[PDB]
């Protein structure tokens, strides 16, 4: 439950940054960094939290 | 690197029965130490490149200067994994607890990357 | 297609010559002097 | 051992440069006092690893407490009062005029050893009340039903002793971070305001990640080379992240002397 | 009578200024033939805010430059290029700053003929002509009568717009 609870909270936190960034794209501070590579980095965090459940994920060959 | 190693190895169920005849382990594929060390070696090599490239980004007009946050990310993550070696090599008796270490350190590493870089930008 | 093959080989060689001259032309800054004459243009070109 | 050999060489290399080039080019930015005692504390921390895991017996167990106790309590005693000084002039100079009387090399030394003097009298309390005794072996554990059984050579120091002793250094850790965090705005001594604040955050990461090490290995692993060699690594890294951030840039600048 | 491209190199950067002007034709027919330029340099004579064209007898020497400067910046061709301003012969302007009232050029201006003050008002009057200034930047400079150290400014001015131009396409800005 511990790893799952923190992962669930982190997944919502990642969407908070993604949702704000696209909404506030007109603000020059967010576009100062690489916009194309920012979503990849933001996506990697989301995949990182989603992959946390994979370590148990009903272990089997597949 | 992973695909080549996967082809050499075999993905399947290698569950074994403990000699104690009590609390049999779950369906285990293979060792998590040597069969997966290839990913660690590749990641470490590019971490130094990222740190080295961050040594020249300091002389940037504030907004483009994120070397302070990059350095903390490249240090906090290394400290987490450097201190993770005793944890994995000590709690190696009960599998349900050793696997819990997999799901906590990874989550901490992801939070550090988001917290150190995205949060200061999100603050403004 | 014998002379045609050699013609393509010559075209490839001069293609590199045009390509390498592109960076040299692009490596130099271009500035345009504007304004009425006898207003100090001599003192900024000599 | 890897950190000890490079650490003991690094601390001797910097001190030679830091004293041979005593023309006050950039060295005068920091006081001559509170910069050698802190460096000497790092010297003790690096020398602690050499003496800690070295022929564990009655003599070495007693030496383990004093060197480890004085190694880190001295290093962070100067760090706290150095950070305290930076806040005092910045706060006093913002509105009032000048600084209180204790900002002076002669008077600042007295309070620096005042924190050390607490350990000097304190370390005698555990030494006298509970003298270190070389336990032959903790044979109740590390013995197996088959013919193979070795045991562990445990020392007199226990969980209560090390936690309380390290607690004083930990008590000195929070107060440095609190003082350094408050003075985020540009204080006096520009050249030695950012490295002090950044080191404390860097050092706290090491100790905050040491909490699961202590409460993560008292279950299965041997209590012979996990509670004695892992602890000295954190001590070495704690000094390393302080020596590296503070003195190493000064050596690099003074090597290519710009002034 | 044609244009002159001069070469001069400083601090490991090669420059190729184009002396376009001798041309007495439409100019507009080849104004667009001078695009892709990183920046332009505009030379202004400070001691000409009083002088009046003898042939015209109605247009001031400095006021004539105002129409030319406005047309250059306001056109759609030069919207993506920066403007570099040069002021020539400040010694005569400083001598005439009190000798000739700033009003002669700026009647609205009523400030002391003190050079520092007058120089400030005329400088601000250059940049308030373009309708859009978000993507337009002007690098005003004073140079000298001999203009010995003007090379350093133009080297710095182009560096500011070279980096700015690169970031515009990459999307970092
Ligand atoms: C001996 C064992 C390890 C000891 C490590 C000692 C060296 C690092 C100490 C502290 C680490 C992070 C400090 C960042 C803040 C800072 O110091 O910033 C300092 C600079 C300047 O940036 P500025 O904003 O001040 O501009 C000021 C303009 N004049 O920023 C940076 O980008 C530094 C370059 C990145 C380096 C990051 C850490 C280097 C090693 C990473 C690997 C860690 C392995 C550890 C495992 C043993
Ligand atoms: C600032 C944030 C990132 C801190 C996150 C701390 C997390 C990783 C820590 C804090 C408290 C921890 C829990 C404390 C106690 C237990 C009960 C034990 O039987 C299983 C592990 C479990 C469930 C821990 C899991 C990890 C845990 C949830
Ligand atoms: C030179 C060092 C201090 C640099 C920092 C090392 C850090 C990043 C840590 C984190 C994970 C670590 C690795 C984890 C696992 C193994 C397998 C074992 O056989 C020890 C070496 C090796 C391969 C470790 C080497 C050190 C390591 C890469
Ligand atoms: C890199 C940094 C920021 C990581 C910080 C992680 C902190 C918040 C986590 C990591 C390890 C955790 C500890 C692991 C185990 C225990 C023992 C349990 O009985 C009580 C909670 C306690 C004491 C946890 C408290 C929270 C803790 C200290
Ligand atoms: C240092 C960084 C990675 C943060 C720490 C995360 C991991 C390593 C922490 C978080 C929770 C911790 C566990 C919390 C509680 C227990 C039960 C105790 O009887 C033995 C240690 C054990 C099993 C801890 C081992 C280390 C642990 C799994
Ligand atoms: C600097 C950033 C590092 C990122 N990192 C860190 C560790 C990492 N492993 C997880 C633990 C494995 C391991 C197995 C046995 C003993 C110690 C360790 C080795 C592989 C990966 Cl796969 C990675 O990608
Ligand atoms: C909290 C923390 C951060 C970094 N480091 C340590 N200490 C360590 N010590 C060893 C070790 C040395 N020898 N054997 C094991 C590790 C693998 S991590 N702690």
């Amino acid at each position: 439950v511990g790893p799952v609870t923190i992962a669930c909270l982190g997944a919502l936190a990642t969407l908070f940054v993604l949702g704000v960034f696209v909404r506030h794209n007109a603000t020059p501070v967010v576009k100062a960094s690489g916009r194309e590579l920012c979503y990849i980095l933001l996506g990697g965090v989301f995949l990182c939290y989603c992959m946390t459940f994979i370590f148990i994920a009903k272990p089997s060959t597949a | 690197i992973v695909v080549a190693w996967l082809v050499v190895e075999a993905p399947g169920t290698g569950k074994e029965t403990a000699p104690e005849r009590r609390e049999v382990v779950t369906l285990r594929c293979n060792h998590r130490d040597a069969s997966m060390l290839g990913s660690l070696a590749y990641n470490v090599l590019l971490i130094a490149l990222c740190t080295l490239y961050a040594f020249k980004t300091r002389k940037c007009p504030e907004n483009f200067n994120e070397a302070k946050f990059i350095g903390f990310t490249m240090y906090t993550t290394c400290i987490i994994w450097l201190a993770f070696l005793p944890i994995f090599y000590v709690t190696s008796s009960d599998y349900r607890v050793q696997t819990t270490t997999m799901c906590v350190s990874v989550s901490l590493s992801g939070s550090v990357v988001l917290g150190c870089l995205f949060a200061p930008k999100l603050h403004i | 297609s014998a002379e045609d093959k050699a013609a393509v080989e010559r075209s490839k060689m001069i293609d590199r010559n045009l390509r390498e001259d592109g960076e040299k032309a692009a490596r130099e800054v271009k500035l345009l002097l504007l304004g009425a004459g006898e207003s100090g243009k001599n003192t900024i070109v000599k | 051992l890897f950190l000890a050999v490079v650490g003991i060489a690094a601390t001797l290399f910097v001190v030679i440069t830091f004293v041979r080039y005593n023309d006050t080019p950039i060295v005068k930015a920091s006081g001559r006092e509170l910069s050698y005692v802190l460096l000497a504390g790092i010297f003790l921390c690096y020398a602690t690893t050499f003496l800690m895991i070295a022929e564990p017996d009655l003599g070495t167990c007693s030496l383990r407490r004093i060197f480890l106790g004085l190694g880190m309590s001295i290093s962070y005693a100067a760090l706290l009062t150095k950070t305290n000084r930076i806040y005092r002039i910045f706060e006093q100079g913002k509105r009032s005029v000048s600084a209180p009387r204790f900002i002076s090399p002669a008077s600042q030394l007295a309070i620096t050893f005042s924190l050390i003097s607490l350990q000097l009298l304190g370390i005698c309390v555990w030494f006298v009340v509970d003298p270190s005794h070389s336990v032959v072996d903790f044979q109740d554990q590390r013995t197996l039903d088959p013919r193979f059984a070795r045991g562990v050579l445990k020392c007199d120091i226990s969980d209560l002793s090390l936690i309380c002793l390290l607690g004083y250094s930990m008590l000195l850790m929070v107060t440095c971070t609190v003082y350094a965090i408050k003075t985020r705005g540009v204080p006096e001594t520009f050249n030695e305001a950012k490295p002090i604040g950044f080191t404390m955050y860097t050092t706290c990461i090491v100790w905050l990640a040491f909490i699961p090490i202590f409460f993560g290995t008292s279950q299965s692993a041997d209590k012979l080379y996990i509670q004695t060699t892992t602890l000295t690594v954190s001590v070495s890294l704690s000094a390393s992240v302080s020596l590296g951030m503070l003195y190493m840039p000064k050596v690099y600048i003074i090597l290519f002397h710009p002034e | 009578t044609g244009i002159v491209e001069t070469h001069f190199t400083f601090k490991d950067l090669h420059f190729k200024m184009f002396d376009v002007g001798a041309q007495r034709s439409e100019r507009k027919k080849w104004i667009h033939c001078f695009e892709g330029v990183t920046a332009i340099i505009f030379c202004v004579a400070l001691s000409d805010y009083d002088l009046v064209l003898a042939e015209d007898e109605e247009m001031n020497r400095m006021h004539a430059s105002m129409k030319l400067f406005d047309s250059i910046c306001n056109n759609k061709w030069f919207t993506d290029t920066s403007i570099i301003l040069f002021l020539n012969k400040k010694d005569l302007f400083e001598e005439k700053i009190k000798k000739s009232p700033l009003t002669i050029c700026y009647p609205e201006y009523a400030g002391s003929n003190t050079y520092e003050e007058a120089a400030a008002y005329i400088q601000c009057q250059f940049e308030d002509l373009n309708k859009r200034k978000d993507t337009k930047e002007i690098y005003t400079h004073f140079t000298c009568s001999t203009d010995t150290k003007n090379v350093q400014f133009v080297f710095d001015a182009v560096t500011d717009v070279i980096i700015k131009n690169n970031l515009k396409d990459c999307g970092l800005f």
